[PDB]
């Protein structure tokens, strides 16, 4: 019989990704700060 | 500078062996027999 | 290529043996002989007086840059009139190299101290005298650093016995661990494994 | 990396904290990481590959 | 895999990440624990002919080193000075 | 030798014999090197031993049944190279490699024969010949063994 | 009588088994198996098992590695800084019998020359698994201490 | 001898001394050293305890592997007592409380059991036996616990007449109800003791020199069939007894005198306790006797032990009992008690 | 080839500075690594609930050990003493002699599981598959004596695990 | 017989060094005694100082000497800085030992240890 | 003569049996040597000094552990830092004492 | 077969028992003493002996590569049976 | 084991027993050889 | 709460390693190196094997030193895992711990 092992599949295995990624998120400094000084204003008034 | 040191090398002191196992020790010096059986 | 042996590497044998009678033209005060093994490494083995200046040479010399101290060890060979053989294996980055110094000491005779060469070799320098009992002089500090405080002996003589000579247990009546000479429940047992056939003619020694 | 990397309190318990010097590391007998975050450009599975 | 959507669409928001394309925890797609026998091969000294142990024996091709100097022109350094390594081009800076 | 075999077919059985109490035989181990044969003549000056038949049925034995027992049968052990003559009182009770080996003096004449000691556990495991040219050369006798 | 410190004790064991603090102490390749038993998959503080450093605050002492004889009298020294009572689990060969430093110079040819021991768990190391085993083999052996019951007889 | 009982090794923990020995009451405070000396040498122990197994767990670093056996017993079940000693060559009795408890009363452990340890050991084949009884047994004492001493000394005699006797004075070790009894009287401000503690006079012994001789008995064989008086080296007024463990401990000494009478009626408020009691009548009543004086009988320096004054082993015991400012006093701070020439 | 992991000079446009002052004063980033741990409070934990559940083994695992037989109930055993030679710990200790029938069979076979390192060496060494490890993990003890092996517990770990020990050493022998 | 000294060329210098490391060894026993809590007294610790300094009495190499004062500075370092517990301290009284005799009639008796 | 044969071929094979036993109880002799050989672990250069005398048991073993270097640095690198500091160079080192006690 | 001694011990298959006035079987007392009763000694001597043809046989004891080294039995000894060293299975030559 | 039932053995123990440690069925480990050494038992009937 | 000097104090781990391995076989001294850095145990044995290897003049085949490169970056990943997860341990950070040491 042939021979059986443990072996790769005929193709190879699929990408493995490795490389960091930590996406970018959120507002612009400007919105944040925006907000904060408008929820302020409501606060004062 | 080297020293001129006149006595019989002993050791027995710094080797850390309890006194027991050095006087009461009987040492065998010899070349093995051949095992008979090779 | 024969599968199964491991191949033989010339260029790096002559490349070490080149650089092997260099060391040793330029300090033959200190420098006794030269080898390079099958496997190619080199060693050199030189007299204890020339341990900084070799060392020193080795680290510094522009075609040397051995900068890194990769081990420093000793081995005990009973049968030597100098039983303690001391190792040095030094690493070149620069020039992707290894090479290893040797030399020798007695029970009773110092090493000069490589820490001046080495920092590395202050704690390396502690091992060996806790280990084999090889006294270096000027070193920064030097005590025992694997063994038990108080121990006596050397474990790593080959005279000194695989179990030691003392035992610790807990004693409940002087609430307090004591150390007693060591009793076995079962003596370990020694096995006689050399075959009485020689193994290697190349290595065969004269009579 | 999201819990650490850019963490101003990680950053703070490890920047600037133990620096070793590329010549101290290679005198001190370091090596690995030891060396290769002081530039110390080397890797033995690089310069001497086994396997 | 067994958290409903309004879950799944929660601690994916929350992870910034899509966490149900690489579960931690294993399903299905492991091997199973039954697997058929295996018939390893034989190495290249499993031949009935050519093959004598005299020509294939590493321990005995080992000699003692080689003395060059013993006490009993340019100048030349252990090896080649090692290259430079270059920068990668997978990903130079993190 | 080789690390391996070529060696595909069936292989020879050879039927055991006694020859005493002393001495086992497990004839199938046994590689005709004609020790036991030619010590037995030579040095115990008794010829029981020889072979039988030809080719590769040559059987080294005795052919009737009968003992060889003479006062330096032991002997035959050691100089079996195999596990074809073994001593019966030692069977299956110890290894080489687990042994120590005492080398002292035998007190069963006053010959003085030069025997090894062996050992185990602190127990005594059997008796072997020490050479020494000027006394025993390589054997003991059987009461010494 | 029998039937209040027979409840009693149950309630005194329960509460103790129940809450079992190990000191954290391990000394050499078993603690990385100790460490597992913490983690997701075993999650000994499901069981209530919780470590804690100090001393004062620790119920167990799970001896998890080789233990030297330089390392011996500390080991006794915060053994006997445990308030009572208390228990001592020895983990793997080393700290059970010395193992396979057992003919080694500098080592106690098991832990239970220095301190008394509840329970051995073997293996170098164990698995995680085995020493859950071990810790829930303890609090079985907790369940059946009989200290009023005794008491009441006395 | 068995071959399994001929000795064997160094002396040390792994060795064999062939000595099988059951020790009854070796959870107690002589007990563990008499536990101790008998697994350093490689002895068989047999300890039957009736405690929980928790209460046994100091002894078992105290032997090689199965050295140390463990039996559960009933004073009273004398099925549970042949288990625990026929296959001993010795036996060793130091059952004894200092208090009488609802189940138990000083005639139990001081007489009933000793009686029926000594008559199974007697049928069981065992060689030695060894007892354990009091200095001051007597059978006119005003304590019960000494008058069970005496009808118990006796009965052990007749059951087993070649049992070796041992009679100690009060013992002073780390874990004594003697040194840390005073010591602890510091809890209520004075220390109230009989006539002024100028009355009594004691003349204790150290635990270890107990220990010493128990083992020494085992293997002497001219010590069956005696009796033997352990006392330490020196005797002592009881007032300065008192006060040289208060000079030791550093602690504020304030002797005051209490009647007989009222001194007793404390002693019955705390045998109240359920637990343990801080100090009983009977209490009272052994610390105030004094100690006898048995020329007669041979004594530890018969067996080859050499008594250890009660000043070298002071601060062993007494040194917890400090504050921190004279945890660290040296042994020689505090001069030597007045003894009795 | 190398890579830098911290040789990054920040941009300087009033952007980026508004950016990072922002994230200074805001805690965006410290806000940011909340999010990983809510994300974690909301996934399926791994824990199993043992002993109820098991971890996962492989055919291979290396567990307690026991002395097997034939099929016949003959020991396979044949005072060899292989396995008692390899072991690293030495923690195997052997006797033999001739059996009544003249089979050459232990006397005496100790193992010391407080000395043996679990290594599976002695399962190697073995011509006749005499003893292995087995698959049982469970079998801590409360007293150090127990864990002494001698040749019948050995007998009885065999006969006790011999269904599971035949099923595994059958998935593996082959890889062998 | 030129060999490389340690630090002492010849008897008298090493001997210098042995009485200052007994002047050291023996004023740091009271410390020693107050430091450890040990029960033993100043004296008994002093005595114990005499009895290790007098088992190498016998010396003549000025190299064995200097050896014995260096593992005996060292020895006392360890002590100072409480880098040894009071185990340590107490191993060199053997308080464990049960005495061993040293007649030929009582080493016969107990076994073949001669 | 120095990896083991399959275990069937051990139990077929006459020199196979052979070698099996040999390597079990003996083992395998190396040819009289020192190397010193060195790997890039996961902690740093991690080596041995191996010594060969001809037999099958090693001469000498000497063992490089990566972190015995680095621990004899610790007293350097922490140097005008405070004790939680401490703690930080200690993790960083990446110690395991099991190869820098040996 | 399992004995049990005068005492009462059991008599393990290798024969082993404490003998009366033995300390060391103290070490039972409130446990039990360990004993396979399955005694391969008898086992092996209920199988059947193997008829065969030839005048030698082989044994690898069953089950290919999960049995004993392979080896070879002569049986031209008629009085006695062919058995194997390794696992005690006994041939004989029929006629 | 429904599906793929274990090779049955009559040496396999019909009943598993669970860990007996702590309880009176715990193993207990002892030597299983014979004495070595066999004494000089002296005669029965006097004669001096 | 400044450090004014560190002083490592080792050796409570020391078990004579180096003395017992000259009392084995080539083979029996292999599992001391799994014992060494035991977080990193297949590439300990890989250390060992290629000294042993290189002093007996043989190699192993290709197949073997692709799974010994295989196995050692998953012993490599065991590695620093427990370096990384543990070093944040100890600096107050116990979450990557556990989320790490499931992988
Ligand atoms: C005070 C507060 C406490 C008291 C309030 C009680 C409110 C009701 C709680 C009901 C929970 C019942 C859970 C359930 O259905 O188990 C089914 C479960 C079968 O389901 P399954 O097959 O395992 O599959 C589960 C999902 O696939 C996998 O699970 P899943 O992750 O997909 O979750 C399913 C479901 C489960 O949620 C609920 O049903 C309860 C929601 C109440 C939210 C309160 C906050 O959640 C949802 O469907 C989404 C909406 C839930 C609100 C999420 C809001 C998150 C907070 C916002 C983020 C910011 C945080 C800062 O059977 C059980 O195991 C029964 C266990 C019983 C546990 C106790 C239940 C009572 C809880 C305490 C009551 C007080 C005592
Ligand atoms: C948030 C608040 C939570 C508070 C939780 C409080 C606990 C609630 C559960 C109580 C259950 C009963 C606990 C009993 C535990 C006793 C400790 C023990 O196990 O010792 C074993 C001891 C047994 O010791 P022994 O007599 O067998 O032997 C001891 C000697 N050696 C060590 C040599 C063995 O138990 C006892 O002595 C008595 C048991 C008493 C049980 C009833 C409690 C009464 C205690 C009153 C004490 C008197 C002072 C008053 C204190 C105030 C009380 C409120
Ligand atoms: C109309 C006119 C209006 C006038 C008024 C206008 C005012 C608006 C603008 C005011 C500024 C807004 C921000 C105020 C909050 C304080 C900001 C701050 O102090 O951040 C800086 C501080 C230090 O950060 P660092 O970068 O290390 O130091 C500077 C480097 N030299 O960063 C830190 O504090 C680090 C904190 C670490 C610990 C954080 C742990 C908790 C984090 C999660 C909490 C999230 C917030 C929860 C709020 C709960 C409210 C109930
Ligand atoms: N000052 C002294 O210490 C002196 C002591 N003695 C005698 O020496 C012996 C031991 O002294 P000590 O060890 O201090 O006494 P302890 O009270 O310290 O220990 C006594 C032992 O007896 C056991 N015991 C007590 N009552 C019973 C009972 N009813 N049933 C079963 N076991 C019981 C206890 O077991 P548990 O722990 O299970 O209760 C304990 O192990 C006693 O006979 C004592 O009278 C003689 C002179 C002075
Ligand atoms: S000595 Fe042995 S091998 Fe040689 S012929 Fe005689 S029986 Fe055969
Ligand atoms: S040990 Fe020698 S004689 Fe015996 S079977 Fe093996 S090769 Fe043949
Ligand atoms: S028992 Fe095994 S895993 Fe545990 S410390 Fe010892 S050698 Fe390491
Ligand atoms: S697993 Fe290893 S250590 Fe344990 S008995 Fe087998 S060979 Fe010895
Ligand atoms: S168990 Fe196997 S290797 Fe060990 S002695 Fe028996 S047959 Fe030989
Ligand atoms: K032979
Ligand atoms: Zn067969």
């Amino acid at each position: 019989s042939k021979v059986k092992q443990d072996m790769p599949p005929v193709g190879g295995y699929g990408p493995i990704d490795y490389k960091r990624n930590l996406p970018r998120r959120g507002l612009s400094g400007y919105s944040m700060f925006a907000v904060g000084i408008g929820a302020l204003l409501f606060g004062y008034w | 500078q080297l020293i001129t040191v006149d006595e019989k090398l002993d050791i027995t002191t710094i080797t850390g062996v309890p006194e027991e196992h050095i006087k009461t020790r009987k040492a065998r010096i010899f070349v093995p027999a051949r095992n008979n059986m090779q | 290529t024969r599968p199964t042996v491991r191949p033989r590497n010339d260029v790096a044998h002559k490349q070490l043996s080149a650089f092997g009678e260099y060391v040793a033209e330029i300090l033959p005060k200190y420098v006794q002989q030269v080898q390079v093994s099958c496997f190619n490494e080199l060693e050199i083995c030189i007299h204890p007086d020339g341990v900084i200046p070799v060392l020193t040479f080795l680290r510094d010399h522009s075609n040397a840059q051995f900068k890194s101290l990769a081990d420093l060890t000793a081995v005990d060979i009973p049968t030597r009139q100098n039983r303690f053989e001391i190792v040095y294996n030094l690493l070149s980055l620069r020039f992707n190299s290894r090479i290893r110094v040797k030399t020798y000491t007695d029970e009773l005779t110092p090493i000069e101290s490589s820490v001046p060469v080495y920092k590395a070799a202050n704690w390396y320098e502690r091992e060996i005298w806790d280990m084999f009992g090889v006294f270096f002089a000027n070193h920064p500090d030097l005590r025992r650093i694997l063994t038990d405080y108080g121990f006596e002996g050397h474990p790593f003589r080959k005279d000194f016995p695989l179990s030691g000579y003392v035992e610790l247990r807990y004693d409940d009546e002087v609430k307090r661990v004591v150390a007693e000479p060591v009793e076995l429940a079962q003596e370990f047992r020694k096995f006689d494994l050399n075959s009485p056939w020689e193994a290697f003619p190349a290595y065969r020694q004269p009579p | 990396e999201e819990m650490l990397t850019n963490n101003r309190i990680w950053r703070n318990r490890t920047v600037d904290i133990g620096i070793v010097t590329a010549e101290d590391a290679l005198n001190y007998g370091f090596s690995g990481v030891m060396l290769r975050g002081s530039g110390i450009q080397w890797d033995l599975r690089k310069t001497q590959p086994y396997d | 895999a067994s958290a409903t959507r309004f879950i799944q669409w929660l601690r994916n928001w929350a992870s910034g990440r899509d966490l149900q394309a690489k579960l931690q925890l294993r399903y299905q797609e492991i091997s199973k624990r039954t697997q058929p026998p295996p018939k390893l091969p034989v190495g290249p000294s499993h031949k009935l002919s050519n093959n004598y142990y005299c020509t294939r024996d590493g321990r005995r091709e080992a000699m003692p080193p080689s003395i060059v100097m013993s006490s009993q022109k340019k100048a030349v350094s252990p090896a080649p000075p090692i290259k430079r390594w270059e920068l990668s081009q997978d990903e130079p800076y993190l | 030798g080789s690390d391996r075999s070529r060696f595909l077919e069936g292989k020879r059985a050879v039927e055991d014999k006694n020859i005493g109490p002393l001495v086992k035989t497990i004839m199938t181990r046994c590689i005709q090197c004609t020790r036991c044969i030619r010590f037995a003549s030579e040095i115990a000056g008794v010829d029981d031993l020889g072979t039988t038949g030809r080719g590769n049925d040559m059987q080294v034995g005795t052919y009737i049944e009968k003992m060889f027992m003479s006062e330096l049968s032991g002997n035959i052990i050691d100089i079996c190279p195999v596990g074809a003559l073994t001593s019966k009182p030692y069977a299956f009770t110890a290894r080489p490699w687990e042994t120590r080996k005492t080398e002292s003096i035998d007190v069963m004449d006053a010959v003085g024969s030069n025997i090894v000691v062996s050992t185990r556990t602190g127990e005594v495991m059997r008796i072997l010949p020490r050479m020494h040219e000027d006394i025993n050369e390589e054997w003991i006798s059987d009461k010494t063994r | 009588g029998e039937y209040v410190v027979a409840k009693l004790d149950d309630l005194i064991n329960w509460a103790r088994r129940s809450s079992l603090w190990p000191m954290t102490f391990g000394l050499a390749c078993c603690a990385v198996e100790m460490m597992h038993m913490a983690a997701p998959r075993y999650d000994m503080d499901r069981f209530g098992v919780v470590f804690r450093a100090s001393p004062r605050q620790s119920d167990v002492m799970i001896v998890a590695g080789t233990l030297t004889n330089k390392m011996a009298p500390a080991l006794r020294k915060v053994y006997d800084q445990m308030p009572e009572p208390r228990y001592v689990v020895s983990m793997g060969s080393c700290a059970n019998g010395g193992g396979y430093y057992h003919y080694s110079y500098s080592v106690v040819r098991g832990c239970d020359r220095i301190v008394p021991v509840d329970i051995y768990v073997p293996g170098c190391p164990p698995t995680a698994e085995a020493l859950l085993y071990g810790i829930l083999q303890l609090q079985k052996k907790i369940k059946r201490e009989k200290r009023l019951r005794i008491w009441y007889r006395r | 001898l068995h071959h399994a009982v001929i000795p064997h090794g160094k002396g040390g923990r792994s060795s064999v001394s062939g000595i099988v020995a059951t020790v009854f009451g070796a959870t107690g405070f002589l007990g563990r050293y008499v536990v101790n000396h008998l697994g350093r040498m490689g002895s068989q122990v047999i300890v039957p305890h009736r405690c929980e197994p928790y209460d046994t767990m100091h002894l078992r670093p105290m032997g090689d592997l199965g050295q140390i056996i463990f039996m559960d017993w009933n004073g009273r079940d004398k099925d549970s007592i042949r288990r625990a000693v026929e296959h001993s060559s010795v036996v060793i009795n130091l059952v004894g409380r200092e208090w009488e408890t609802q189940n138990f009363d000083f005639e139990d452990v001081f007489v009933k059991i000793p009686q029926a340890i000594a008559q199974v050991s007697k049928e069981a084949g065992v060689e030695k036996f060894i007892h354990i009884s009091h200095l001051n047994a007597d059978i006119k004492s005003s304590s019960k616990y000494l008058r069970s001493k005496a009808v118990g000394e006796k009965e052990v005699r007749e059951t087993f007449p070649e049992a070796t006797i041992i009679k100690p004075a009060e013992i002073f070790g780390r874990e004594d109800r003697f040194l840390n009894y005073f010591a602890n009287i510091r809890w209520f401000g004075g220390v109230p003791l009989i006539s002024l503690g100028k009355k009594t006079v004691k003349q204790p012994v150290y635990i270890v020199d107990v220990t010493k001789g128990i083992i020494n008995a085992i293997k002497d064989p001219d010590a069956r069939g005696k009796t033997f008086a352990f006392v330490g080296p020196s005797r002592y007024l009881l007032f300065d007894l008192v006060q040289y463990v208060f000079a030791v401990a550093h602690r504020p000494f304030l002797p005051y005198p209490l009647p007989h009478f009222a001194y007793r009626w404390i002693g019955r408020l705390f045998e109240i306790s359920p637990f343990e009691p801080w100090t009983t009548r009977d209490k009272v009543e052994r610390i105030h006797t004094t100690d006898k004086i048995l020329p007669h009988l041979p004594g530890l320096e018969d067996l080859g032990v050499e008594a250890t004054p009660l000043e070298l082993k002071a601060i062993e015991v007494l040194r917890r009992h400090r504050t921190y400012r004279w945890l660290s006093s040296e042994i020689e701070d505090v001069q030597p008690a007045k003894t009795i020439p | 080839t190398y890579k830098y992991v911290n040789l990054r000079e920040p941009s300087m446009d009033m952007k980026s500075v508004t950016d990072r002052a922002a994230q200074t004063l805001l805690w965006t980033e410290l806000i940011r690594g909340l999010g990983m741990t809510l994300s974690y409070l909301f996934r399926e934990p791994a824990t199993i609930n043992y002993p109820f559940e098991k971890g996962p083994l492989s055919p291979r695992f290396r567990g307690e050990h026991a002395l097997r037989r034939y099929p016949s109930g003959e020991e396979r055993c044949i005072a060899c003493k292989l396995c008692e030679a390899v072991c690293p710990a030495q923690a195997i200790t052997i006797e033999a002699e001739p059996r009544a029938d003249g089979s050459r069979r232990t006397t005496r076979y100790d193992i010391d599981m407080t000395k043996c390192i679990y290594c599976g060496f002695c399962q190697e060494a073995c011509p006749v598959d005499a003893i292995v490890e087995g698959p049982n993990f469970e079998f801590s003890t409360e007293t150090h004596e127990e864990l002494l092996y001698n040749k019948e517990k050995l007998l009885n770990n065999g006969d006790k695990w011999e269904a599971e020990i035949a099923a595994n050493i059958q998935a593996d022998y082959l890889y062998r | 017989t030129s060999v490389k000294p340690i630090f002492s060329r010849d008897m008298n210098e090493a001997k210098r060094r042995v009485r200052e490391l007994y002047r050291a060894w023996y004023r740091e026993v009271p410390n020693t005694v107050h430091l450890f809590q040990l029960d033993i007294s100043v004296k008994q610790g002093r005595d114990k100082v005499r009895e290790m300094f007098k088992k190498n009495a016998h010396i003549t190499d000025p190299r064995v000497v200097d050896l014995l004062v260096i593992k005996g500075k060292m020895e006392l370092e360890e002590t100072i800085k409480v880098w040894k517990q009071r185990t340590h301290v107490m191993r060199f009284f053997h308080e464990t030992e049960a005495p061993r005799p040293k007649d030929f009639l009582s080493k016969f008796y107990v076994g073949h240890d001669p | 003569k120095v990896s083991p044969p399959k275990r069937a071929e051990m139990k077929t094979s006459m020199e196979s049996l052979i070698h099996h036993f040999k390597l079990y109880t003996e083992g395998y002799q190396v040819p009289p040597g020192a190397t010193y050989t060195a790997i890039e672990a996961p902690k740093g250069e991690f080596g041995v000094y191996l010594v060969s005398d001809g037999s099958s048991r090693p001469y000498r073993c000497k063992i490089k552990a990566p972190g015995f270097a680095h621990l004899a640095g610790l007293d350097k690198m922490s140097k005008g830092h405070m004790l939680a500091d401490v703690v930080a160079i200690i993790g960083t080192q990446d110690i395991v004492f099991g190869e820098v006690d040996r | 077969g399992v004995r049990t001694s005068p005492t009462g011990e059991k008599v393990t298959h290798t024969g082993q028992v404490y003998d009366d006035g033995d300390y060391r079987k103290v070490r039972f007392v409130g446990r039990q003493k360990e004993v396979n009763e399955n005694f391969a000694i008898d086992l092996i001597a209920e199988q059947p002996v193997s008829q065969v043809g030839s005048r030698v046989i082989s044994c690898d004891g069953g089950g290919g590569a999960l049995g004993h080294p392979r080896v070879y039995i002569n049986l031209d000894k008629e009085t006695k049976t062919g058995t194997c060293g390794y696992c005690g299975l006994q041939f004989r030559q029929q006629h | 084991p429904t599906v793929k039932p274990p090779t049955a053995r009559k040496f396999i123990w019909t009943n598993h027993k669970f860990n007996l440690s702590g309880t009176p069925q715990q193993y207990v480990p002892y030597s299983t050889t014979r004495k070595k050494i066999q004494e000089w038992v002296p005669p029965s009937t006097p004669y001096k | 709460e400044m450090v004014r000097k560190c002083d490592p104090h080792i050796g409570l781990l020391h078990r004579g390693t180096e003395k017992l391995i000259e009392y084995k076989t080539y083979l029996q001294a292999l599992p001391y190196f799994d014992r060494l850095d035991y977080v990193s145990m297949m590439c300990n044995e890989q250390a060992y094997s290629l000294a042993v290897e290189k002093l007996l003049n043989i190699r192993p085949p290709p197949r073997a030193q692709w799974i010994r490169v295989l196995f050692g970056e998953i012993t490599r990943l065991l590695n620093h895992i427990m370096a990384v997860t543990t070093h944040a341990l100890d600096i107050g950070a116990m979450t990557p711990f556990f989320w790490m040491f499931e992988e």
